[PDB]
């Protein structure tokens, strides 16, 4: 989410913020400082992990044609889950 | 065969400063009307200088078809300030006024940029 | 006899806004004092028609 | 037969004689082409293609026939074409476009892509 | 099983299409016009 | 691009129905309006001959009488399966050329008129995927379509 | 659409014609703004047989120009036969 | 095929030659011209009165740029740079790197709305419906700094415009 | 059919190329190369002191009649001795056909003005002249057309960059717009399209 620099100003979701001395802030004086508030990296780490029972699972983002690329995940590693590439979404095998 | 080329107008280049004189004259005597139709700031004498230096920079050419095509862009150029063609920015481009002086020398260059 | 439903249309434009008052509010914000259905209302206030 | 009121073409008036004015024309190109050589192309080929249209005029009585075998047009386009033929031909004289190649282009001056 | 669907002029074709100037032919002939221009001036002067 | 959306071709149809009444207004104002003649009557003329060679096209060559189009002499496209006339002027002048595009606007009504009528089925680009891009649908499913779509498009 | 009956017929007076019946504004006639959607087809090249790319490949069979004469009894030709007379229109040959 | 526009003989027969001379005098044809005039003034104008009703526009209408996200909230954009190989303009310009979790994301995303020749083929070029142009035209500014978009406000657009972007996206994908 | 072909016109073909023929016979003397597309256009290339000479000739000649100058313009190839490809686009309403004209020239070496063939040929050239600095000698009135007065340099040659050398601004201090050196706030991004890859097998060139 986003966190305030010591001097009070916000940090976006890149990580960019002007340092203590840096002339440039100067532009949001009597102005604003835009920065979109729904962090993505926070936003996809609440979805649950989904269980599927094959080796091999195939992830297009929902919605079919609005999605993106249909692509197939490995979930042979139990150590970690498998991700999607695109979406970001998790998918792991049932015990097997 | 190879040196052999077709000319534009002079066949040699004591021809071609025959026209290039013609074109200095062209040049000088229009001086006093071009700063005073269009009210200028400079005097007629920085007028007639910069038309000196302008000649001055191409005075080592060798090639008579060059100097032929240095004279009919030179006869385009007088033809758009004898009927006001151009207007008071277009003339005063020659003088570089809003430009800053840049330095000439070694050192000068080294303290600003990169550049050589 | 279509002259005279004209005028009544008229008259009722300034019925159908809730008086002269109404009348007269939509006559200087809108410039404009037909009557249509209302199609319903957004959580800002504005009112579609 | 009759005389047409007018050409349909701004600026081409209508011609009286069109008979009359194309033989007159067709003998002058065919004399200016006695001047050319007798193998340059140019001379064997308009006397060719000028003979067989004088040929069409000299056996075609009606102007509205002639058209439909000359293939020209109007009538006097047919008949400003023929001014046209007269004209270049004087100028071939002077041209001379029968001669070999003045030059040679350099190696690659038509080679593309580069 | 599903047809395919795009735009397509209905079955039979549209209806036909007026294209032709259509300047139509009003008022009455010149000896009219005349006439009642004459007619007006005479009940003008008496 | 795209196909047409649904419907589009009924609102071309309401709409050309009513055109022809639009032109006869503007004809009302202008063809026989006296002042309007005189401000282009005999203004301007251009020889057949002169504007052959000075490189003039269009109603500057059919207001002469000079009889030339080239959707009917070089055809492109389906212009050689729709019926229209090509305007000629005869003096070839202001006057001829405002009569030949206000003709002009009448004969574009009718060869919509028939490309209404006569619009075939079928796919709106070259099934070539080395020149045009895949559907979205199989851009998202088929390997040589993913590819096809990121080398047309960098 | 609202006018009344006696300024229809002042204004189909002053212009001459039925303004009524072909009126400039749109009201109910347009299509509507919703449509079903569509399901539009494929084209020739949509086949699972017979279908090789090197049959179909418009821009390999493109050559490059013939060379017709380079410098490095015959009858007279002309670039393509004289055009045709055009014709005037039964529809309307004279405005 | 082809017509004459005007090659008309005039009669010269008396009443045809009367009749010019009344039009001559009498100014018939002028006369004729402001009837039309007449009817335009008792027909109903054509005006929309602005701003309380706008002009009609479909779903394929090209505004605002905008990024989109997916139904959980994660960026479509995955840095592939296809828009800005395509922008005619050059009016995109991206920078990418790992994100903290892994992911192919931004950390530039610039368009020059005054370079923007608002053609939609950024939009064609995206295989993941990221960089869509909206339906918004009103936004226009009082500095010319204003309509230099950053990602942040370019994903403000996103979020402030979801509702109407994905119905006109399921208006018209089918078309796509 | 094929239908994502485009159809060969075969009768097209051979009446240019012998039309093509037609032509060299007649002037020897200027005519260099004829060559026709695999689209059916044809093209005359000649020696440059034939531009007046072959003009004319199709021009006015009965089998010709090239009466309309479609275009005329300059391509530049900076890898030739001659830099400038000069073209010429005519048609032909008598026969309904079309035919380009093609000759060369450098820097310094002029070309003869078309203006006494055709009227069109006035704006034309003085296009090629602002753009591409070629002279046409003769020219009635020989001036820049397009680019703005006192304007340095010819914009369309290959080495000309894209952006120019200088651009213009308005100074308060002398109450004008003033021309000053080019800096952009943003570098326009140089791309790198080509392939490794042979696209075209037919018009590979002998190494
Ligand atoms: C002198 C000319 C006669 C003036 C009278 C005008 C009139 O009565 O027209 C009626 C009638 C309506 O005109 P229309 O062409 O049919 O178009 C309106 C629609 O029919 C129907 O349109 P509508 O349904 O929208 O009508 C509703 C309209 C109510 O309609 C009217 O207001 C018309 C009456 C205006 C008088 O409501 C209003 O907008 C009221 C606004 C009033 C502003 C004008 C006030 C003028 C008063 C004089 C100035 C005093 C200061 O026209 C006639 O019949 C004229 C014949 C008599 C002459
Ligand atoms: C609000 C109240 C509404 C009524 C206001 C008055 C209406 C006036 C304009 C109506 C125009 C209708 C158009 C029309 O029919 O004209 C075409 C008609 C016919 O147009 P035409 O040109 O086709 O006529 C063809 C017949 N010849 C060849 C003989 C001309 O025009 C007329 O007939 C008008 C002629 C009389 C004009 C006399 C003016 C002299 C000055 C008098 C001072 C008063
Ligand atoms: C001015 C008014 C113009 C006018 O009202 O004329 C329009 C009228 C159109 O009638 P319309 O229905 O089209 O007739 C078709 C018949 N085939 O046209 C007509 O019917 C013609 C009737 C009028 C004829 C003109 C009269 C002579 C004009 C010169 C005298 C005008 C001055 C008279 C004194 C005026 C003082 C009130
Ligand atoms: C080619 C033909 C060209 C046209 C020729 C002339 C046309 C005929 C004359 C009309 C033109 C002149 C205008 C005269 C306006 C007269 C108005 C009118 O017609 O009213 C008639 C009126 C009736 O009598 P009134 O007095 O009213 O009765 C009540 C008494 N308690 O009585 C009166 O008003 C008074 C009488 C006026 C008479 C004046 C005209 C007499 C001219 C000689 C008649 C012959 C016409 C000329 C021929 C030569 C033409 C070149
Ligand atoms: C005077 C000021 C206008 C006062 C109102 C006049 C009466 C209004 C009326 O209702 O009649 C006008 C009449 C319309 O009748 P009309 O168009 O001929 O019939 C069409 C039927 N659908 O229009 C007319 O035809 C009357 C004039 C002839
Ligand atoms: C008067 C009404 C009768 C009429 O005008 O004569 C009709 C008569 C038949 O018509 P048509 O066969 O065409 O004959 C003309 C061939 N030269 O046509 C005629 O031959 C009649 C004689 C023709 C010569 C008459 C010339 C009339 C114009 C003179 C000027 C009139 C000025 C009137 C005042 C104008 C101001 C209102
Ligand atoms: C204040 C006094 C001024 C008027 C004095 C009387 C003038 C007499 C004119 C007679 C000629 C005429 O035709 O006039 C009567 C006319 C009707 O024309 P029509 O005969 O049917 O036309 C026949 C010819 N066509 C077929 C070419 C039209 O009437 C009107 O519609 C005009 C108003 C009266
Ligand atoms: S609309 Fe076109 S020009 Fe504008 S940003 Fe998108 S691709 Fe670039
Ligand atoms: S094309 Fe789409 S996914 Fe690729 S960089 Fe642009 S916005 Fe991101
Ligand atoms: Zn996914």
């Amino acid at each position: 989410g986003v966190r305030t620099s010591p001097t009070g100003e916000k940090v976006t979701h890149t990580g960019q913020v002007y340092d203590d001395g840096d002339y440039r802030k100067v532009r949001f004086v009597g102005r604003q400082k835009e920065v979109n508030e729904n962090f993505a990296i926070d936003l996809i780490a609440e979805q649950p992990v989904s269980q599927v029972g094959s080796r091999v699972i195939s992830c297009d983002g929902g919605g079919g044609a609005l999605g993106h690329p249909r692509v197939y995940i490995n979930l042979d590693k139990e150590t970690k889950t498998g991700t999607c590439g695109y979406c970001g979404l998790q998918f792991r095998q049932q015990h097997h | 065969a190879s040196t052999s080329v077709k000319p534009i107008f002079s066949r040699d280049m004591n021809e071609a400063k025959r026209r290039v004189r013609e074109l200095y004259r062209a040049w000088y005597r229009e001086v006093p009307n071009t700063v005073h139709l269009f009210q200028l700031d400079i005097s007629v004498k920085q007028g007639r200088d910069k038309v000196r230096e302008m000649f001055k920079k191409n005075a080592h050419i060798t090639d008579p078809r060059v100097v032929d095509l240095l004279v009919i862009k030179g006869k385009m150029e007088l033809e758009e300030t004898i009927k006001v063609w151009k207007q008071r920015t277009h003339v005063m481009r020659f003088f570089h006024e809003t430009e800053a002086p840049r330095p000439k020398d070694f050192l000068s260059k080294f303290y600003v940029g990169h550049d050589p | 006899m279509e002259l005279l439903q004209v005028l009544k249309r008229g008259l009722q434009q300034v019925s159908g806004h809730g008086g002269l008052r109404g009348y007269l509010r939509v006559l200087f914000r809108a410039n404009d004092v037909r009557v249509g259905t209302l199609v319903g209302e957004d959580k800002y206030g504005n009112k579609y028609y | 037969g009759l005389l047409k009121k007018t050409t349909g073409l701004v600026g081409l008036a209508v011609c009286e004689t069109p008979h009359e004015r194309l033989k007159i024309l067709y003998t002058k190109i065919l004399d200016v082409l006695g001047h050319i050589p007798k193998n340059a192309a140019y001379r064997k080929y308009t006397e060719q293609i000028t003979n067989e249209k004088l040929s069409m005029v000299k056996a075609e009585p009606d102007v509205k026939k002639l058209e439909e075998r000359l293939q020209g047009g109007q009538i006097e386009e047919v008949i400003l074409q023929a001014e046209n033929e007269l004209s270049l031909a004087r100028k071939m004289i002077q041209w001379k476009p029968w001669e070999p190649l003045v030059e040679e282009p350099p190696a690659s001056q038509w080679k593309w892509p580069i | 099983a599903s047809k395919v669907k795009q735009d397509m002029p209905p079955v039979g074709g549209y209806g036909p299409i007026d294209y032709k100037r259509n300047l139509p032919r009003r008022g009455l002939s010149g000896y009219s016009m005349f006439a009642v221009g004459i007619g007006a001036l005479l009940f003008g002067y008496w | 691009h795209q196909d047409l959306p649904l419907g589009l071709m009924d609102d071309i149809y309401e709409f050309s129905k009513n055109f022809s009444l639009r032109i006869d207004e503007l004809e009302e104002m202008l063809t026989n309006n006296r002042i309007w003649r005189n401000r282009t009557v005999d203004i301007g003329i251009v020889t057949a001959e002169d504007a052959l060679n000075y490189g003039f096209s269009g109603v500057m060559l059919r207001g002469s009488g000079i009889q030339w189009d080239l959707r009917k002499t070089q055809p492109y496209d389906v212009y050689d399966q729709v019926e229209f006339d090509v305007p000629i002027g005869s003096r070839g002048d202001c006057y001829d050329r405002y009569l030949c595009r206000v003709e002009e606007m009448r004969q574009s009504i009718r060869i919509i008129s028939q490309c209404l009528n006569k619009m075939p089925p079928g796919e709106i680009k070259v099934d070539d995927a080395k020149v045009s891009p895949p559907k979205r649908a199989e851009m998202k499913t088929s390997m040589e379509s993913l590819i096809h779509h990121f080398k047309l498009y960098t | 659409a609202s006018a009344t009956r006696f300024i229809q017929w002042l204004r189909n007076w002053a212009s001459g014609r039925d303004l009524q019946a072909k009126l400039q504004l749109r009201y109910q006639e347009i299509s509507k703004r919703t449509q079903p959607p569509p399901k539009l087809p494929v084209g020739p090249s949509h086949k699972l047989s017979n279908n090789y790319y090197c049959t179909r490949d418009g821009r390999r069979e493109a050559m490059p120009p013939s060379i017709v004469m380079s410098s490095q009894e015959k009858k007279a030709v002309s670039p393509a036969p004289p055009i045709k007379r055009w014709e005037l229109s039964q529809d309307e040959p004279y405005l | 095929t082809y017509k004459y526009v005007n090659l008309r003989e005039p009669s010269m027969d008396m009443k045809s030659v009367t009749d010019r001379a009344a039009q001559t005098l009498l100014w018939t044809e002028l006369i004729r011209g402001l009837g039309m005039t007449l009817s335009y003034l008792f027909r109903e104008p054509a005006t929309i009165n602005y701003p309380f009703e706008k002009g009609p526009l479909s779903p394929r209408f090209r505004g605002e740029h905008a990024l989109r996200r997916y139904p959980s909230g994660e960026e479509r954009c995955i840095a592939c740079k296809l828009c800005e190989a395509v922008c005619p303009a050059q009016a995109i310009t991206i920078e990418a790197e790992p994100r903290a979790d892994g992911s192919r994301r931004t950390t530039r995303y610039d368009i020059d709305m005054t370079k923007c020749i608002y053609c939609g083929f950024c939009q064609e070029a995206c295989p993941v419906d990221a960089i869509v142009e909206g339906p918004n035209f009103e936004f226009s500014t009082e500095t010319h700094e204003e309509l230099l978009y950053n990602k942040e406000k370019l994903l403000n657009n996103g979020d402030k415009w979801e509702a109407e972007i994905a119905a006109n996206i399921q208006a018209d994908y089918l078309y796509r | 059919t094929r239908p994502t072909v485009r159809p060969r016109n075969d009768v097209a073909h051979k009446q240019l190329s012998a039309f093509g023929e037609y032509v060299a016979e007649i002037l020897p003397k200027y005519v260099q190369q004829v060559q026709v597309s695999c689209f059916n256009e044809l093209e005359i290339c000649i020696h440059p002191d034939g531009v007046i000479p072959v003009l004319t000739f199709l021009r006015d000649h009965s089998n010709a009649q090239f009466k309309s100058l479609a275009d005329l313009t300059a391509v530049d190839i900076p890898t030739r001795q001659n830099r400038f490809e000069i073209v010429y686009n005519l048609l032909s309403l008598r026969f309904n056909s079309r035919i380009r004209v093609k000759t060369y020239t450098d820097e310094l070496t002029p070309i003869e003005s078309s203006v006494p063939v055709y009227k069109a040929a006035n704006w034309y050239e003085r296009e090629i002249w602002d753009m591409f600095g070629v002279f046409f000698a003769n020219h009635p009135d020989l001036r820049r057309i397009l680019t703005d007065y006192g304007f340095e340099g010819h914009p369309f040659r290959k080495d000309f960059p894209l952006s120019g050398y200088v651009e213009l601004r308005y100074d308060d201090e002398v109450k004008r717009v003033v021309a000053e050196p080019v800096e952009l706030a943003q570098e326009f991004r140089k791309f790198d399209l080509n392939s490794p890859w042979e696209a075209f097998p037919a018009y590979r060139q002998p190494p």
